[PDB]
């Protein structure tokens, strides 16, 4: 959540110059200064050589201060004036071909364009830096690799904290070479007297088959809506591969009973299971049959 | 302007897509383009005729026309032939640079 | 006013031939021709295209 | 195409060319004939046919002339001659009933139709779908569910 | 009667995603540049160009299979099943068109689908004049006060039971309406059979549901506990216009919406049995939540 730079307003410190509104002035500083003494405004007298100095140089000072003004503003500064920025912020510009080449002719160190720090200066903020609430424990959890999303609880207040890692390899089981692998990282990535009791799970492959005996109309369509239904049962399933997973018997009725079955009978599920944070689920697979 | 070049996908700019561009306009036929009729050059026309002094003009005439369609950054200046072998001939195609 | 290719015949340059312009003048050709596009565009020598009016 | 190209052309176009319009076939046509749309779905089109009874189980021989011929068997419903064919993929075209052959003046009931099938492919089970795939082609009341068979 | 144009979509053709059209494009490209290809060939103005390419087939690949639903009546829409009705001789009729009692008021009112969708699924229905289950149903849906109608025999032959029910408001149909199939079944049947018209030819027991749900910690409470019945109040006026069966987990089922953790039933001791000559009706329902 950050806001765009092309929709801020102009800051007051920059100014359009121009070297009329600055040599029209020097004339009228130094003709009231003159008193009448001096008349001749040709160019050809050597005060309108000076005063085109003093006009224009002026001009390179006026333009060096603009110019100083972006340099310290994130939504003007480029170049090496971003290094400035980015020194301060802790962010680096990147290097997409390394710099040393092997041929004859130098490849360039190539670095991303100052509109990308732009980008990352100012994403500097929102960026993963503690695991203090339940949304930063599991983004400072993706260490490894061969695992899905997660979800952390704190059954006292003082002391510890739960974090019941599951990695979909298998059936869903935590290894335990993964379990050092989230430790490693939740070390020095915490609040640091935390009780980080980082086990497996409470409870993991909790074996949830289903069965369901459809009734369709023998028809033309019954070949189509069976697996209609049964696709609807692959993405619900596979979205329940999480720590909300709240598998049941009601919620699979509209799972399966998608426009023109007569009924369905769940077997397996014949109870909505009780839902706590810490288990997990599993399903082992199904055998979907036609009713006649 | 900055285009690519016609062999090996490397963008040109300068001059040399200058080049490319003059030689994009004599050695297609009118016609031969998708949806652009009105393309190209005369000259495959001109192919296989014999070298008289009206042919020359002829050439000359026609190159000027097909330049100043779709070549408006080139004043043509002339067309000469430099040497005759067999059936090769071989003209200068000579112009100051304007845009 | 139906027109018959030769073996290199293409769309584009005969309805220039017929119309004298290309702006709205090609797909209205394609409009009403039964499978003229499914036809490859190098044209065969004994297509028949029936180039209607007002393009 | 490469041939759609000038006669001037570099490898690189004559290879853009070949890659760049990147043609694809058009199966809209397939999408109406039953002997040319796919299996995956064929009974999309088995559907808009209105093809009331389907197994899956028929041989694709089986499954397209029972949309193909669709049209012949909903146009006469209430004839033989389209319960004929309403059996097709057990073959069976035996011998059929009618009022003469019993003398007393039919059966009380008004000759509720007793016909006679004859299946050879498949003798396991193949009795329970032909009381029920026969009621489309039955009219309401104009039969009884009196039925006769044969192995 | 069953409603095909609300499944997961057919593909026709298949329907690539934009990266692996565009390494098939570049193993086309390296096949035509063969014998004189290079590394620096692919250079930038030439690669933006193959990623014009798996863009503009995966445009095509969407345009074929947008094409390919539009013709099946899976999944046609309007003013297009006029070109697929003209050929089951289905044309859409004038429910009080543009009239101009007063000229810019304008009220002009078509046929609306999926109920043109079900008179070109009863289209082939209606080529036998001999009377199948189903001409008896699709000739009674001329009618406009009524719903669809339901075919059984238990007498004698030539004695023809048919329900005709109605959705209209609460249960029985009128008897003014009721003769009106008589005159929509003359020149339909055949000569010698004989219907006798029942409307309620089993009997209306009074129906409702009381449903304690649950939502989420989260959203608000008003709309989604309304969305609750957009699936409900629609599934009853489509239960008779099948005249078929509701079940327990028909009063689960359509209560399930985006954002239900669980659900709750207790009008139904067992669920209650609908053939096709049994219907029902249901009163009047209170939905709440339990939290």
């Amino acid at each position: 959540m950050i806001i765009d730079l092309s929709q801020l307003p102009e800051p007051e410190v920059i100014e359009n110059l121009d070297f009329e509104t600055i040599y029209q002035e020097l004339l009228g500083d130094f003709r009231e200064a003159m008193a009448g003494e001096w008349t001749a405004e040709v160019e050809s007298d050597p005060v309108l050589k000076l005063l085109q100095l003093a006009a224009y140089r002026e001009l390179l000072l006026r333009a060096r201060i603009n110019d100083a003004a972006r340099a310290v503003m994130l939504a003007y500064a480029s170049g090496a004036d971003l290094d400035q920025i980015g020194a301060g912020f802790n962010v680096q510009r990147l290097l997409i071909r390394p710099a040393q080449p092997e041929a004859v002719p130098p490849v360039e160190a190539q670095y991303e364009s100052d509109k990308s720090l732009r980008n990352r200066i100012q994403l500097a903020f929102e960026q993963l830096s503690v695991a203090g609430p339940r949304n930063a424990y599991i983004a400072h959890a993706l260490g490894a690799d061969g695992r899905v999303a997660d979800a952390s609880a704190t059954s006292p207040a003082p002391c510890e904290v739960l974090i019941s890692v599951l990695g979909v390899e298998g059936n869903g089981q935590a290894p335990e070479a993964v379990l050092q692998a989230v430790r490693l990282a939740l070390n020095a990535e915490d609040v640091r007297p935390v009780a980080d009791r980082v086990t497996v799970r409470s409870a993991g492959i909790v074996p949830y088959q289903v069965k369901a005996q459809l009734y369709l109309f023998p028809g033309p369509e019954a070949e189509l809506i069976r697996a209609a239904a049964e696709a609807s049962l692959r993405d619900y399933i596979s979205a329940q591969r999480r720590l909300g997973r709240d598998i049941r018997r009601s919620a699979l009725f509209a799972t399966l009973h998608v426009e023109g079955v007569q009924r369905v009978e769940l077997q397996e599920p014949a109870a909505d299971v009780v839902l706590d944070e810490t288990q997990a689920a599993y399903c082992t697979g199904y055998a979907i049959t036609l009713g006649g | 302007m900055i285009g690519m070049d016609r062999r090996s996908g490397l963008p040109l700019s300068g001059l040399a897509h200058l080049k490319q561009s003059v030689e994009d306009i004599l050695t297609t036929p009118l016609g031969s383009r998708r949806m652009r009729p009105e393309y190209g050059s005369k000259l495959r026309r001109m192919v296989d005729m014999p070298v008289s002094e009206g042919w020359k003009s002829a050439v000359q005439a026609e190159v000027a026309r097909s330049l100043g369609r779709w070549e408006p950054r080139i004043g043509l200046s002339a067309v000469r032939v430099v040497a005759v072998v067999d059936g090769r001939v071989d003209l200068l195609l000579s112009g100051v640079f304007e845009g | 006013t139906t027109c018959r290719t030769a073996d290199g015949d293409m769309l584009d340059s005969l309805c220039y031939h017929v119309y004298g312009h290309l702006l709205g003048c090609v797909e209205a050709t394609l409009d009403a021709n039964p499978g003229l596009a499914d036809e490859q565009q190098p044209f065969r020598a004994g297509l028949l295209i029936s180039f209607p009016d007002m393009p | 195409s490469s041939r759609l190209l000038p006669p001037n052309r570099s490898s690189l176009e004559r290879s853009l060319g070949d890659v760049l319009p990147a043609e694809l076939p058009v199966p809209l046509r397939e999408l109406h004939d039953p002997a040319r749309c796919e299996a995956a779905l064929l009974p999309y089109l088995a559907w808009t046919r209105s093809v009331d009874r389907w197994d899956p189980d028929w041989s694709d021989e089986a499954k397209r002339n029972a949309v193909a011929t669709s049209f012949v068997l909903h146009q006469r419903k209430g004839t033989l001659t389209a319960l004929r064919q309403v059996v097709e993929p057990i073959g069976a075209l035996s011998e059929v009933t009618e009022w003469w052959q019993r003398s007393p003046t039919g059966v009380p009931g008004t000759f509720e139709i007793t016909v006679d099938v004859s299946d050879r492919g498949i003798d396991e089970g193949t009795v329970l779908e032909l009381e029920r795939l026969l009621d489309d082609v039955r009219p309401v009341s104009r039969h009884l569910t009196r039925l006769d068979l044969r192995i």
